[PDB]
């Protein structure tokens, strides 16, 4: 059961820093490295740093080097990783990767969960949600009705129909970056026409990052 | 000081 | 840019029939050549698309396994192989070429059709 | 510093088919030192075959990995279902380990034409200084689809964003929206908004279309 786990993932300003942290079990955390591989939102992934099994070798990417700084401690089982002078490339899912065996190279035979790394200026904030007003009347066979979450920071909200009783038909759509810096996105759900004037639809918007929670009927 | 060695122990 | 099907005509239930698609005017290669039918007054319903040679091809709900679209590039024409008809196939046959190479099914030019009856 | 290049973008096969990834290197890998990764949407990457043909542990026998030099081979004889995923090459043979850009196994099912729906703007958001118009295409396949605003019979561009879902669990399906976000100012001044659908599963292209009041 060989498991890492990141911690220390975050909101930070754009030039400010940050420190990540990994802890290691299920294997002997001294004889092996470790590295710190990131993926951007939407991207690809692209390894950061390395650092030996004893601590005495560190190697970064051209892309960080000479801003982030890694470092361990076998003691603890714990790897850590400071980020300064953070800049909106940096922001990532940060993952700690075990090293593989090899007679030269790094490969990443374990991962972790990540660590996501928002490198952001904007505050925290609750979302506003819209009524996205069904056509349909009866009009025809089924209906779409949905709420439009918009303008919150950081992610995620978790979006529910009736207090959870409506699930069937239910599409939730990846969130998407405005040109504002905040986030928004859209829940959608189908329904039978001839229940748009009997039936009530609230759409539950939960933001936990605010403490916000929206309640908002959806009429046509 | 070979950056792409490996940074394990005696393998 | 112009298109023409043939091969149509009548089998009862259990034949087969293989249907094409000429084309002239410009090279077919480059582009997806889907085909439709329109039944008696239904409407114009997908059927089968070639993509580019490599891009796989794609079949409706109602025709998966019974029917297979193939491309000729040399020839510059597509085909249909229709094998375990029913006599609700039984509809104009139209092929036409989608003229995004990017796959958004911009159909510009169609076919005249071709009729295949199954009775 | 090796460029690693996939191809093909996105494959689509059905379970049970067999599936073929390359991966080509700009320069030669050092000793054959390739590795494969699968990774799910919203999940860590893990290991498949390391040293381009050797697996590791705990992946079965249907993956197997080939090539040397510059062109490798990651193969899939049966496909199962938890094998769609998007699929990475990295390279450990140089400095920096760099990774390919990734490809993505896809389920193929039969074609579904996407249904459309258009929705105003709301009057509470039009107190707000800015109207968003969605369009909303639902349970479609294959993913390629084009979405154009008309505003007036105006074609827009620059002011749209769209999302997408993954592929749905349960049918295979793709759901797309695309939001227009105007100001209150420009709103109000035209009267007829339109989203104009193609996808290859349409015969003609489907267009709705709402008159401002």
């Amino acid at each position: 059961q060989v498991q890492l786990v990141e911690s220390g993932g975050g909101v930070v300003q754009p030039g400010r820093s940050l420190r990540l942290s990994c802890e290691a079990s299920g294997f002997t955390f001294s004889s092996y490295g470790i590295h710190w591989v990131r993926q951007a939102p939407g991207k690809g992934l692209e390894w950061v740093a390395v650092i030996w099994y004893d601590g005495s070798n560190k190697y970064y990417a051209d892309s960080v080097k000479g801003r982030f700084t890694i470092s361990r401690d076998n003691s603890k089982n714990t790897l850590y990783l400071q980020m300064n002078s953070l800049r909106a490339e940096d922001t990532a899912v940060y993952y700690c990767a075990r090293a593989g065996y090899s007679n030269y190279g790094h490969y990443f035979d374990y991962w972790g969960q990540g660590t996501l790394v928002t490198v952001s200026s904007a505050s925290t904030k609750g979302p506003s949600v819209f009524p996205l007003a069904p056509s349909s009347k009866t009009s025809g066979g089924t209906a779409a009705l949905g709420c439009l979450v918009k303008d919150y920071f950081p992610e995620p909200v978790t979006v529910s129909w009736n207090s959870g009783a409506l699930t069937s038909g239910v599409h939730t759509f990846p969130a998407v970056l405005q040109s504002s810096g905040l986030y928004s996105l859209s829940s959608v759900v189908t329904v039978p026409s001839s229940s748009l004037g009997t039936q009530t639809y609230i759409c539950n918007v939960n933001h936990k990052p605010s403490n916000t929670k929206v309640d908002k009927r959806v009429e046509p | 000081a070979n950056p792409n060695a490996n940074p394990n122990a005696n393998p | 840019v112009q298109l023409x099907x043939s091969g149509g005509g009548x089998v009862q239930x259990g034949x087969s029939l293989x249907l094409s698609c000429x084309a002239x005017x410009x090279x077919x290669x480059x582009x997806x050549x889907x085909w439709x039918r329109q039944x008696p007054g239904x409407x114009r319903e997908x059927v089968x698309x070639x993509x580019x040679x490599x891009x796989x091809x794609x079949x409706x709900d109602s025709x998966x396994g019974r029917f297979t679209x193939s491309x000729d590039x040399x020839x510059x024409x597509x085909x249909l192989q229709x094998x375990x008809l029913x006599x609700x196939d039984x509809a104009x046959y139209y092929c036409x070429x989608x003229x995004x190479x990017x796959x958004x099914x911009x159909x510009x030019x169609w076919g005249x059709g071709t009729x295949v009856t199954v009775s | 510093e090796i460029v690693l290049t996939q191809s093909p973008g996105t494959l689509s096969l059905s379970p049970g088919e067999r599936a073929t990834l390359s991966c080509r290197a700009s320069q030669s890998v050092s000793s054959s030192y390739l590795a494969w990764y699968q990774q799910k949407p919203g999940q860590a990457p893990r290991l498949l075959i390391y040293g381009a043909s050797s697996r590791a542990t705990g992946i079965p026998d249907r993956f197997s990995g080939s090539g040397s030099g510059t062109d490798f081979t990651l193969t899939i004889s049966r496909l199962e279902p938890e094998d769609f995923a998007v699929y990475y090459c990295q390279q450990y043979g140089s400095s920096p380990p760099t990774f390919g850009q990734g490809t993505k196994v896809e389920i193929k099912r039969t074609v579904a034409a996407p249904s459309v729906f258009i929705f105003p703007p709301s009057d509470e958001q039009l107190k707000s200084g800015t109207a968003s118009v969605v369009c909303l295409l639902n349970n479609f396949y294959p993913r390629e689809a084009k979405v154009q605003w008309k505003v007036d019979n105006a074609l827009q561009s620059g002011n749209s964003q769209e999302s997408v879902t993954e592929q749905d669990s349960k049918d295979s399906t793709y759901s797309l929206s695309s939001t227009l976000t105007l100001s209150k100012a420009d709103y109000e001044k035209h009267k007829v908004y339109a989203c104009e659908v193609t996808h290859q599963g349409l015969s003609s292209p489907v267009t709705k279309s709402f008159n401002r009041g």
